[PDB]
C-alpha cells in the first residue's frame, strides 16, 4: 500500500541525516577562528537614482559593472548609467505587476515578468531605436519571481507554480521543467559556470539543480520559514539563503549541510535579497526594517551596516568587479554603495 | 529605415530655399539630426544640428545667421531653411541620424542628398591623400588631429567613414575602435590622442573609396580631407 | 561634459519629462483590489490578471482580480480591498470569516481598508423564510442573539431576515474592530445580483477612505 | 505517486560528500587568495572609485 | 520697572533658546527626508521663517544687557519683522489646505498641483519682503523730510494685512468643522492651534503698528504690552515646531 | 512722531 512506500521516504531521510552527521567533523566557526576580523565597513552613498515613481521590485547590474536594469510597479523599466546618473532607456510595460528583472550577459536583452505569469524580453540594441519586445514566454500556471539568463537565447525561470522552467528563446518554448518543490519558488541563482542553479522555495527548502540533465540533485533543508533570496558564493561550491525568519544560512554543495548561521536577536523582521562580495569574504542582505547588513562570511560577525532607505529593502546586486553595491528600496529609489 | 531628401535645384545667389528631408523607418523623434554637405570635387563639411525635442541647435560659422534648421516630429520630416545664399554654399547636402547614450553609435544612417547649384576649431589632418593598393593586402590609413581627443571619461571622439563612388558615406569605426553594425571585422581601428590608425586587413572589392574621420569631441564637427584607396 | 556626454544628459532629461508625465496620470486613477472565495459572484458586481476599469462621477477607478500569501505585498498601496462574501451558503461562512482575518491582520495590509459586498441577500431571504436551514446550527451563537433596537433601518423587510442579515455583518465587523488600531476601516454592504448601485458604494467608500489619509497628514486623526 | 519521493531520494542518498573541515579551508583559501582583489573590503583610493 | 524689563528679557532668552534648537531639529528632520508631501514644505519653510526670527529676538535680547554698536539693530530689525511676517503666512496657508482637504479629498490627494506648495511659499516670502521694502521706503530715509503721513499707511496696511491673516486662519478653521460636524483630536488640535495664533502669535504685530500710531501711558504699553508680546512670540515660534511636527512624531 | 518711544524709532 502507501504506507509502505511512505516507510521508505523515513528510511532515507534517517539514511541521508545519519551519512550527513559523519561528515560534521568540525564547524567552519572553529575553523576560521584564527582568522582576522575584516573590521568596520564603512560604505557611503555614491549615487542615488532618481525617477522611479512607484516601488522598485527588482534591479540586476551588467556584466560591464555600469550599466543597471531596474522594474518598478509604475510599470517602467529603466536602464541607468551608473557613472553619470543618466537613464538609457525607459521601456514601459504591458502589466504593471512586475517582480522580477534580468539583464543579459552580452546586454542586448532585458527580461521582465510578475503577475502575469509571462517572461517577456526586451531587444535594447537595434534599429528603429526604439526598444521593443522580442518574445512573449507563456507556460507558467503562477506568477514569475525571478529569471536569470544564461546566454542570448537561454533563460530560466522562477514561478509560484512550483517549478522551475529552462527556456529556448528562438523556439519560445520550454525545454526543461525543474519539479520537485511544494511550495512557490521565490529565488533563483545561478553558477558561475552557468552548469548549475539554486532554488529556494517558500516550502522553506533550497534545490540544486543541473540545467543539462533536469533533476535535483541535492534538497537542502534548515530554514523554518520562506526562502526569499539565494546566492552562490564566487567560488561556485556554496550558496547563501535568506528567510522570513530573520537568518541567513550558509550551505556547502560538497559536504552537503549548512555550514553557518547569520543571526542577531536584535534583527526579527525577514531578508529580501542577498548578495555576496568579489572575494566572498562579505555577506550582504537586506532587511524589511529599512537598512541593509553586511556580515562577515567567515566569522558570522556583523561588518557594518547600510542604512539609507526610508522603506522596505527590495533588492541588492554587486558589480562583476566588486567597485559598487546598489540597494532599491519600496521609496522609489536606488543608491550606489562604496 | 530610410532618410529621403527634398528641395535642390539651381538658385540665384542672395535667394531663399527650404531643403527637407522625410524620415520613414525609425523613430525619428527619438533621434537627433545633422546637416552635412560636400562640395562638387572637396571633402564633408558640417553645417547644423537639431537635438531631440529641438532643445539645443548648433551651427557652422560659415552658416551661421543665414540658416535656419527645424524639424516636425509629428510629420516625421527635416527642414533647412536658406537665406542669402552664396556661391560657397554650393553642395550636396547630406541628413545624418545620431542618438546620443551611452555604448550608442551615432552618424549611423545617412540619407541620400539633394544637390544645391548656387551660381577655436580641432584640425585634423589626413596626411596622404591617395592610397594604391593590391586587393588582398593589407592598407593602414591614418590621420591625426591638433589637440588630444582622448576625454578625461576615457573615450576618444574619432570616427570613420567611407563613401563609396555615386553613394552616401557610411559609418565604420565609432569611437577609435568600435565596429559599427553590419560592418566586417575586417575592419579595426587603434591610435592614442592626435595618432589613429584604420586597418584594413584582408582587403576586397566594394571597399574603395574616400576614407575620412571625424572628431566628436566639441563643436564645429570637424571632418578630414578625405584619404582615397584606388586599386 | 563632451559633446555626446552632452548630449546623453539631454536625453536623460526627456525621458524624465515623461516619467512625470505619465505619473500624473497615474495619480488621478484609484486601484483596488477583488478578492473573494468561488461562488462569491466576485465578477458580476459592478455592471493571471484580469483589471476593469469603471468611472463614476468623473473619477477613474481600476480593479484588479488575481486568477495568496505571497503575491499580496504587491497591493500595499492600493485605495481598497473589495472583499465579496456570499452571505447565504452557510457552510462556508467560516471560509469566509478565516479569509477576512487572514487579509484583515496581514502585515502588508495594515493601512488598507476593505469594502465588504455581501452578495446573495436575495438568496438569503429564500433560505431564512423558508425554513429548511437554520443558522444556529452553523454558529450556535444565533439563539442567543437579539436584533438591536436602535439599528433598524429595515425599510419592507421581515425581522427574521434583519436578525439573519445584521448577524452575519457582526461576525465581520468584529474581526475589524478586533485588531485594527484605527488606521484602517471595514465598511460593510448589502448587494444582490440586480444590484446597480455598486459602482457609487465604491466610489463614496473612496472618499473617506481618501479623507481619512489627508486627516492623517495633517496629524488631525 | 509515492514512488518518485523515494526514487529522489535514493539519487541524493548515495553521493560524495566531504568533511566540512575540508570545506572551511577551500572557502577559506579563496577568500585569502582574492583578498586584495574586493574593493568593498580594503576601500580604494579615491583615484580609483568611478563613484 | 527694572525688575519687569530684566524678568521678561531673560526668559524670553530661555524660551528663544529652547525653540531655536526645537526648529533646527525639523529642519535637519524636513531636509533630509525626501517624500516632502504637501503639509512638510510648509512646516519646512514655517521652521525656517522661526530660525530667522528667533535669531533676532535673542541677539536683539541680548544686546539690552551687554555692550555693542547701536547701528546693529538697524540690520537687525527689519529682519526679524521680515521672518516674523513670514511664519503668520505660513499658518494661514497650512489652515487653508487643511480644509481643503476636507472639503475635497479626491481633488488634494489626486488634482491638486505637485509644486502648489512650493509656489505658495516663495510667493509668501516676496509678499514678506514687499512689505519690508514698502515700510523702508515710506516710513525712513527715503520719506524723511516729506511728511509723517507716509509712514502711517505702511502701518495701516501691515494693520490690515494682518487681520487677513487672521480671517483666513479662523475662517478655513471654523469651515473644516462644519464639514466634520456635518473626532477629539480633530477638535483638540484645531482649536489648540487657533489659540496659539490668536494670543500667542497674532499680539505682537498688532499692537505695535497700532499704538505706534495711536498714544497710550507709556508705563502700561512699554512694561506689560510690548515685553509681553515679545515674550509671547518667542513663545508661538518655539511651540510650532511641537504643536504641527512632533505631535504627529510621537 | 513726538510720543514715540526709542524702540519706534527702528529706522
Amino acid at each position: 500500500e502507501l504506507d509502505q512506500l511512505r516507510q521508505e521516504a523515513e528510511q532515507l531521510k534517517n539514511q541521508i541525516r545519519d551519512a550527513r552527521k559523519a561528515c560534521a567533523d568540525a564547524t567552519l566557526s572553529q575553523i576560521t577562528n584564527n582568522i582576522d576580523p575584516v573590521g568596520r565597513i564603512q560604505m557611503r552613498t555614491r549615487r542615488t537614482l532618481r525617477g522611479h515613481l512607484a516601488k522598485i521590485y527588482a534591479m540586476h547590474w551588467g556584466t560591464d559593472s555600469r550599466l543597471l536594469v531596474s522594474a518598478s510597479q509604475d510599470g517602467k523599466l529603466i536602464i541607468w548609467d551608473s557613472y553619470t546618473t543618466n537613464k538609457v532607456h525607459a521601456i514601459p510595460l504591458r502589466s504593471s505587476w512586475v517582480m522580477t528583472c534580468a539583464y543579459a550577459p552580452s546586454g542586448n536583452y532585458v527580461a521582465c515578468g510578475g503577475l502575469d505569469n509571462i517572461c517577456s524580453i526586451y531587444n535594447l540594441k537595434t534599429r528603429e531605436g526604439n526598444v521593443r519586445v522580442s518574445r512573449e514566454l507563456a507556460g507558467h500556471t503562477g506568477y514569475l519571481s525571478c529569471c536569470r539568463f544564461l546566454d542570448d537565447n537561454q533563460i530560466v525561470t522562477s514561478s509560484g507554480d512550483t517549478t522551475c522552467a529552462l527556456w529556448d528563446i528562438e523556439t519560445g518554448q520550454q525545454t526543461t521543467t525543474f519539479t520537485g518543490h511544494t511550495g512557490d519558488v521565490m529565488s533563483l541563482s545561478l553558477a558561475p559556470d552557468t552548469r548549475l542553479f539554486v532554488s529556494g522555495a517558500c516550502d522553506a527548502s533550497a534545490k540544486l539543480w543541473d540545467v543539462r540533465e533536469g533533476m535535483c540533485r541535492q534538497t537542502f533543508t534548515g530554514h523554518e520559514s520562506d526562502i526569499n533570496a539565494i546566492c552562490f558564493f564566487p567560488n561556485g561550491n556554496a550558496f547563501a539563503t535568506g528567510s522570513d525568519d530573520a537568518t541567513c544560512r550558509l550551505f556547502d554543495l560538497r559536504a552537503d549541510q549548512e555550514l553557518m548561521t547569520y543571526s542577531h536577536d536584535n534583527i526579527i523582521c525577514g531578508i529580501t535579497s542577498v548578495s555576496f562580495s568579489k572575494s566572498g569574504r562579505l555577506l550582504l542582505a537586506g532587511y524589511d526594517d529599512f537598512n541593509c547588513n553586511v556580515w562577515d562570511a567567515l566569522k558570522a560577525d556583523r561588518a557594518g551596516v547600510l542604512a539609507g532607505h526610508d522603506n522596505r529593502v527590495s533588492c541588492l546586486g554587486v558589480t562583476d568587479d566588486g567597485m559598487a553595491v546598489a540597494t532599491g528600496s519600496w521609496d522609489s529609489f536606488l543608491k550606489i554603495w562604496n | 529605415v530610410q532618410l529621403v531628401e527634398s528641395g535642390g535645384g539651381l538658385v540665384q545667389p542672395g535667394g531663399s530655399r527650404k531643403l527637407s528631408c522625410s524620415a520613414s523607418g525609425f523613430a525619428f523623434s527619438s533621434f537627433g539630426m545633422h546637416w552635412v554637405r560636400q562640395a562638387p570635387e572637396k571633402g564633408l563639411e558640417w553645417v547644423a544640428y537639431i537635438s531631440s525635442g529641438s532643445g539645443t541647435i548648433y551651427y557652422a560659422d560659415t552658416v551661421k545667421g543665414r540658416f535656419t534648421i527645424s524639424r516636425d516630429d509629428p510629420k516625421n520630416t527635416l527642414f533647412l531653411q536658406m537665406t542669402s545664399l552664396r556661391s560657397e554654399d554650393t553642395a550636396m547636402y547630406y541628413c545624418v541620424r545620431s542618438i546620443y547614450y551611452y555604448g550608442s553609435s551615432p552618424f549611423d544612417f545617412w540619407g541620400q542628398g539633394t544637390t544645391l547649384t548656387v551660381s577655436s576649431d580641432i584640425v585634423m589632418t589626413q596626411a596622404t591623400s591617395s592610397v594604391p593598393v593590391t586587393p588582398g593586402e593589407s592598407v593602414s590609413i591614418s590621420c591625426r588631429s591638433s589637440k588630444s581627443l582622448l576625454h578625461s571619461n576615457g573615450n576618444t571622439y574619432l570616427y570613420w567613414f567611407l563613401q563609396r563612388p555615386g553613394q552616401s558615406p557610411q559609418l565604420l569605426i565609432y569611437r577609435m575602435s568600435n565596429l559599427a553594425s553590419g560592418v566586417p571585422d575586417r575592419f579595426s581601428g587603434s591610435g592614442s590622442g592626435t595618432a589613429f590608425t584604420l586597418t584594413i586587413s584582408r582587403l576586397e572589392a566594394e571597399d574603395v573609396g574616400v576614407y575620412y574621420c571625424m572628431q566628436h569631441l566639441e563643436y564645429p564637427l570637424t571632418f578630414g580631407a578625405g584619404t582615397k584607396l584606388e586599386l | 561634459v563632451s559633446a555626446e556626454d552632452k548630449a546623453a544628459a539631454e536625453r536623460s532629461k526627456m525621458i524624465d519629462k515623461n516619467l512625470r508625465e505619465d505619473g500624473e496620470k497615474a495619480r488621478r486613477t484609484l486601484r483596488l483590489l477583488l478578492l473573494g472565495a468561488d461562488n462569491s459572484g466576485k465578477s458580476t458586481i459592478v455592471k493571471g490578471i484580469f483589471e476593469t476599469k469603471f468611472q463614476v462621477d468623473k473619477v477613474n477607478f481600476h480593479m484588479f482580480d488575481v486568477g495568496r500569501r505571497k503575491w499580496i505585498q504587491c497591493f500595499n498601496d492600493v485605495t481598497a480591498i473589495i472583499f465579496v462574501v456570499d452571505s447565504s451558503d452557510y457552510n462556508r461562512l467560516q471560509e469566509a470569516l478565516n479569509d477576512f482575518k487572514s487579509i484583515w491582520n496581514n502585515r502588508w495590509l495594515r493601512t488598507i481598508s476593505v469594502i465588504l459586498f455581501l452578495n446573495k441577500q436575495d438568496l438569503l431571504a429564500e433560505k431564512v423564510l423558508a425554513g429548511k436551514s437554520k443558522i444556529e446550527d452553523y454558529f450556535p451563537e444565533f439563539a442567543r442573539y437579539t436584533t438591536p433596537e436602535d439599528a433598524t433601518p429595515e425599510p419592507g423587510e421581515d425581522p427574521r431576515v434583519t436578525r439573519a442579515k445584521y448577524f452575519i455583518r457582526k461576525e465581520f465587523v468584529d474581526i475589524s474592530t478586533a485588531s485594527g488600531d484605527g488606521r484602517h476601516i471595514c465598511y460593510p454592504h448589502f448587494t444582490c445580483a440586480v444590484d446597480t448601485e455598486n459602482a457609487r458604494r465604491i466610489f463614496n467608500d473612496c472618499k473617506d477612505i481618501i479623507l481619512q489619509m489627508n486627516l492623517r497628514e495633517y496629524n488631525l486623526v | 505517486q509515492a514512488r518518485k519521493l523515494v526514487e529522489q531520494l535514493k539519487m541524493e542518498a548515495n553521493i560524495d560528500r566531504i568533511k566540512v573541515s575540508k570545506a572551511a579551508a577551500d572557502l577559506m583559501a579563496y577568500c585569502e587568495a582574492h583578498a586584495k582583489e574586493d574593493p568593498l573590503l580594503t576601500p580604494v583610493p579615491a583615484s580609483e572609485n568611478p563613484f | 520697572c527694572y525688575k519687569q524689563t530684566l524678568s521678561l528679557t531673560v526668559l524670553t532668552c530661555i524660551v528663544s533658546l529652547v525653540g531655536l534648537t526645537g526648529n533646527a531639529v525639523v529642519l535637519w528632520l524636513l531636509g533630509c527626508r525626501m517624500r516632502r508631501n504637501a503639509f512638510s514644505i510648509y512646516i519646512l519653510n514655517l521652521a525656517a521663517a522661526d530660525f530667522l526670527f528667533l535669531s533676532g529676538r535673542l541677539i536683539y535680547s541680548l544686546l539690552s544687557f551687554i555692550s555693542i554698536p547701536h547701528t546693529i539693530s538697524k540690520i537687525l530689525y527689519p529682519v526679524m519683522m521680515f521672518s516674523y511676517f513670514a511664519g503668520l503666512s505660513f499658518l494661514s496657508a497650512v489652515s487653508t489646505e487643511r480644509c481643503l482637504s476636507v472639503l475635497w479629498p479626491i481633488w488634494y490627494r489626486c488634482h491638486r498641483p505637485t509644486h502648489l506648495s512650493a509656489v505658495v511659499c516663495v510667493l509668501l516670502w516676496a509678499l514678506s519682503l514687499l512689505r519690508s521694502i514698502l515700510e523702508w521706503m515710506l516710513c525712513g530715509f527715503l520719506f524723511s523730510g516729506a511728511d509723517s503721513a507716509w509712514c502711517q499707511t505702511s502701518d495701516f496696511i501691515t494693520v490690515a494685512w494682518l487681520i487677513f491673516l487672521c480671517v483666513v486662519l479662523c475662517g478655513s478653521s471654523l469651515v473644516l468643522l462644519i464639514r466634520i460636524l456635518c473626532l477629539t483630536r480633530l477638535y483638540v488640535t484645531i482649536l489648540l492651534t487657533v489659540l496659539v495664533f490668536l494670543l500667542c502669535g497674532l499680539p505682537f504685530g498688532i499692537q505695535f503698528f497700532l499704538f505706534l500710531w495711536i498714544h497710550v501711558d507709556r508705563e502700561v504699553l512699554f512694561c506689560h504690552v510690548h515685553l509681553v508680546s515679545i515674550f509671547l512670540s518667542a513663545l508661538n515660534s518655539s511651540a510650532n515646531p511641537i504643536i504641527y511636527f512632533f505631535v504627529g512624531s510621537f | 512722531p513726538e510720543w514715540w518711544m526709542d524702540y519706534q524709532k527702528r529706522y
